[PDB]
């Protein structure tokens, strides 16, 4: 069985600029007789299905844009973007089509390099009917930053919760290439109506000090 | 044109089987291997096995030699694969795609065309219906920014559109998480100060299967 | 991805038709029309072919309008739909290249022998039967494909020996050994002898199970087809005057395995006799290797699967290579059960049964393909009339050949109901329409 390595794992790169993606067997994928090399490229966006970029190592899929360019030999093989576009985001797969148990390789993720954006941060009290149900959850969107690196602190009047808290990050955006992240923070009621300063703290690399959203219960 | 049907999503209780199809159309079946793959979330892909329609010949990656069966209906274009003995390391994503077959040749193909893919959950808990709340500020801006929280669903995945879908320039949708056996999600919206309150803002939140389709509007 | 076959031009078609033709006619079953028509063989070979181009011209209209690697398959599922009979036909279109190789099994020992000098036996010719298949069975796994490329320089070749047998042939001849023979005790047996000699006519085989491997098939199919036909029948007849008219006729009868290789002894010498005999096996080899890869290859994955692949190598045994062994078998096996004679007879009524399937697939689909009714009724006459003419001298001339070959059209249908039964294989559109 041929082991597909694919390096690195992930690398960033901004708009303009040429990518260089490397994919190597364990074994020659070079049919010396009628010499074709056995390798093909993938391209997969969040949630979708992969695509066909390259077969046979250098030639392009039909429909395939004239950026990617497959090329090597034997055991080492290349993915090159000419000029990544910001929609070039994605997981290239590489795949040896040589013999029967076909493998790929895990793959390299792409994400786009920007300038640093601060998040725009929001929070939202308990809903005025979730509560009639015995719930009660604080909820602060961090929006539209760059990198994804990011610290969220909970604070109920003044002190640090860090249980029932959950942080989910959204795919990278196609075209602003910026991430966004909710934090939600789950409570009782009873434990949420005994307190009054829900605040939320937004790390990014972007300041020095926290940004800082709050509310209280007694008060709208 | 060439296209590759596959049901979205399976939910199956666990040491149970499930048959998956594949119908494919704008091309000869016969004529084209069906390959398999399995994609865990968030990681990499694993061919499972190929089938000649023709002659329903298989062949199998080793380590589904006794989980994956593979059958076709000649008739009706279609590709089954019978999964049997279910764990939760079965839930994952799987695709059917097509490869060229020239058949007295040296000559093997990667898969140039695949279907959406059927994730499958292999689970016990039963399917819940969504509770779906509003998520509006509880104290002024140049836009703002409004949410909608769904909590407490089985199975994923549940779909959130803004003002029957007409707004999506600035709309976030955060990935499901798990907290006791039931899924949590989030989904975000801006917009400018000058349309809410004054205009409608409603998240439409469908849940496909419990047939679920709950309307929220947002109030200040 | 868009995959593309290796395709072939109009007289790559042609020469593959007409190697395949002469194999089987010049090199294999002379002998036999020494025998039975003797002197009228010149006139035998003209007649056999009126009747092939009474065929061609269902076949040339079908073609014309229905692209098929299934051949005649393709035009009666258009016409019969699915079914026993379509199915039955599928193997006997299998069957009809089976016996072919039996055929060219027997034609090969036949100039073999004489040039190493050896007796003929029935075990000394078995030896070559067994050993010739052998060898192009083993070929589908190192040569089959090179062997294929020669074809094409191999058929002229071949024919360029017969084209100096024709051209030097007409000098110290004999016209008054060539005159017609006008009596009745001696007539019939031409006619009888054209029954036979149909087989002589099998390039619709090759070329329409490649039908959809040829450049432009819509207008080189039927094209490849009328060439073919017309271009054999000069090259017999031009050799048969040549052949009864340097060699007395009892010398022929008892050189029925080498009749043209004795031929060339009195008017070339031993040198030219060299020349035949060398030239016999090569146009044998190639007839035989376009036979099994391209003919056979073919006509047993439709038959076993009910439809063919869009993508795959004419020249190699390209699916289900058991067919190859059970195919070998059979067409070592015939050549022991019967003689000379015997597999020649049986070959030509596998076709003409085919042929008038093809013949009546026309009439039910002239409103689509076109042609004028009156000669769609009139060839189908005909080779049922041929066919019956074979069966008739069959029955009075050998029981043993007889029932060899009432036994196939029971067997092939036996096996096609059984088959059907067990895998349900059904035949659709797929085989013409595309996409």
């Amino acid at each position: 069985d041929i082991v597909m390595t694919q390096s690195p794992s992930s690398l960033a790169m901004s708009v303009g600029q040429k990518v260089t993606l490397s994919c190597k067997s364990s074994q020659s994928l070079l049919n010396t007789s009628n010499q074709k090399n056995y390798l093909a490229w993938y391209q997969q966006k969040p949630g979708q299905s992969p695509k066909l970029l390259v077969y046979f190592a250098s030639t392009r899929e039909s429909g395939v844009p004239d950026r990617f360019i497959g090329s090597g030999s034997g055991t080492d093989f290349t993915l090159t973007i000419s000029s990544v576009q910001a929609e070039d985001l994605s997981d290239f797969f590489c795949q040896q089509h040589y013999s029967t148990p076909y493998t790929f390789g895990g793959g390299t993720k792409l994400e786009i390099k920007r300038a640093d954006a601060a998040p725009t941060v929001s929070i939202f009290p308990p809903s005025s009917e979730q509560l009639t149900s015995g719930g009660a959850s604080v909820v602060c969107f961090l929006n539209n930053f760059y990198p994804k690196d990011i610290n969220v602190k909970w604070k109920i009047d003044g002190s640090e919760r860090q249980n029932g808290v959950l942080n989910s990050w959204t795919d990278q955006d196609s075209k602003d290439s910026t991430y966004s992240m909710s934090s939600t923070l789950t409570l009782t009621k009873d434990e949420y109506e005994r307190h009054n300063s829900y605040t939320c703290e937004a790390t990014h690399k972007t300041s020095t000090s926290p940004i800082v959203k709050s509310f209280n219960r007694n008060e709208c | 044109q060439v296209q590759l049907l596959q049901p979205g999503a399976e939910l199956v209780k666990p040491g149970a089987s499930v048959k998956l199809s594949c119908k494919a159309s704008g091309y000869t079946f016969t004529s084209y291997w069906m390959y398999w793959v399995k994609q865990r979330p968030g990681q990499g892909l694993e061919w499972i096995g190929e089938i000649d329609p023709s002659d329903s010949y298989t062949n199998y990656n080793q380590n589904f030699k006794g989980k994956a069966t593979l059958t076709v209906d000649k008739s009706s274009s279609t590709a089954f694969m019978q999964l049997s003995s279910l764990t939760s390391q079965d839930s994952a994503v799987y695709f059917c795609a097509r490869s060229p077959h020239y058949y007295g040749t040296t000559y093997n193909y990667p898969m140039d065309y695949w279907g959406q893919g059927t994730s499958v959950t292999v689970s016990s808990a039963k399917t819940t219906p969504p509770s779906v709340y509003p998520l509006a500020p509880g104290c002024t801006g140049s836009s703002v920014t409004l949410g909608c929280l769904v909590k407490g669903y089985f199975p994923e995945s549940v779909t959130v559109t803004w003002n029957s879908g007409s707004l999506s320039s600035s709309v976030h949708t955060f990935p499901a998480l798990l907290q006791s056996g039931l899924y949590t999600m989030s989904s975000s919206v801006t917009v400018p100060s000058s349309t809410w309150p004054s205009q409608t803002v409603t998240c439409s939140v469908a849940h496909p299967a419990s047939s679920t389709t709950v309307d929220k509007k947002l109030e200040p | 991805m868009e995959l593309k076959n290796k395709k072939l031009s109009l007289w790559e078609a042609v020469s593959m038709a007409v190697g395949v033709m002469i194999g089987a006619s010049i090199f294999s079953i002379f002998g036999v029309g020494a025998k039975i028509a003797g002197r009228n063989l010149p006139e035998t070979f003209i007649l056999s072919g009126i009747y092939a181009l009474l065929v061609a011209y269902s076949y040339t209209k079908l073609g014309a309008k229905i692209v098929s690697n299934a051949g005649p398959i393709a035009f009666i599922h258009k016409a019969i739909g699915d079914n026993i009979i379509t199915g039955a036909l599928s193997i006997l279109l299998w069957m009809s290249y089976v016996i072919s190789i039996a055929l060219f099994a027997k034609g090969f020992a036949g100039y073999f022998l004489p040039l190493i000098n050896a007796p003929i036996n029935t075990f000394n010719i078995a030896i070559t039967e067994i050993g010739i298949v052998a060898f192009f069975t083993a070929l589908n796994f190192f040569g089959s494909k090179a062997v294929g490329r020669a074809e094409f320089f191999i058929v002229l070749v071949a024919l360029l020996i017969l084209g100096l047998f024709i051209f030097a042939g007409l000098i110290t001849i004999h016209p008054s050994y060539v005159i017609p023979d006008l009596a009745p005790s001696a007539v019939s047996g031409m006619i009888f002898a054209s029954a036979i000699f149909f087989l002589s006519y099998m390039g619709f085989g090759v070329i329409t199970n490649a039908s959809e491997h040829i450049e432009n098939p819509k207008k080189n199919v039927p094209r490849a087809i009328f060439i073919s036909i017309l271009i054999v029948m000069f090259v017999y007849v031009g050799v048969a005057i040549s052949a009864i008219g340097n060699l007395p006729i009892d010398e022929l009868i008892k050189a029925s395995e080498n009749a043209l290789a004795v031929a060339a002894k009195p008017f070339l010498g031993n040198l030219g006799f060299l020349l035949i005999s060398i030239g016999a096996l090569f146009s044998i080899s190639s007839a035989m290797n376009a036979t099994i890869y391209g003919g056979a290859n073919v006509a047993y994955s439709l038959a076993k699967d009910g439809e063919l692949p869009e993508f795959f190598e004419r020249k190699v045994w390209f699916k289900s290579t058991e067919g190859l062994y059970i195919t070998s078998a059979l067409g070592v096996l015939f050549a022991l059960l019967f003689n000379m004679e015997g597999v020649a007879s049986i070959t030509s009524a596998v076709f003409m049964v085919i042929y008038l399937f093809v013949i009546l697939s026309h009439y039910i689909l002239i409103d689509e393909v076109g042609g004028r009714k009156e000669i769609v009724i009139f060839s189908f006459i005909v080779v049922l009339g041929v066919f019956l003419l074979l069966l008739y001298y069959q029955w009075i001339t050998n029981r043993f050949v007889f029932y060899g070959i009432i036994a196939t059209f029971i067997g092939v249908l036996i096996f096609e109901i059984i088959y059907r039964k067990v895998t349900k294989r059904t035949f659709s559109n797929n085989m013409y329409v595309k996409s």
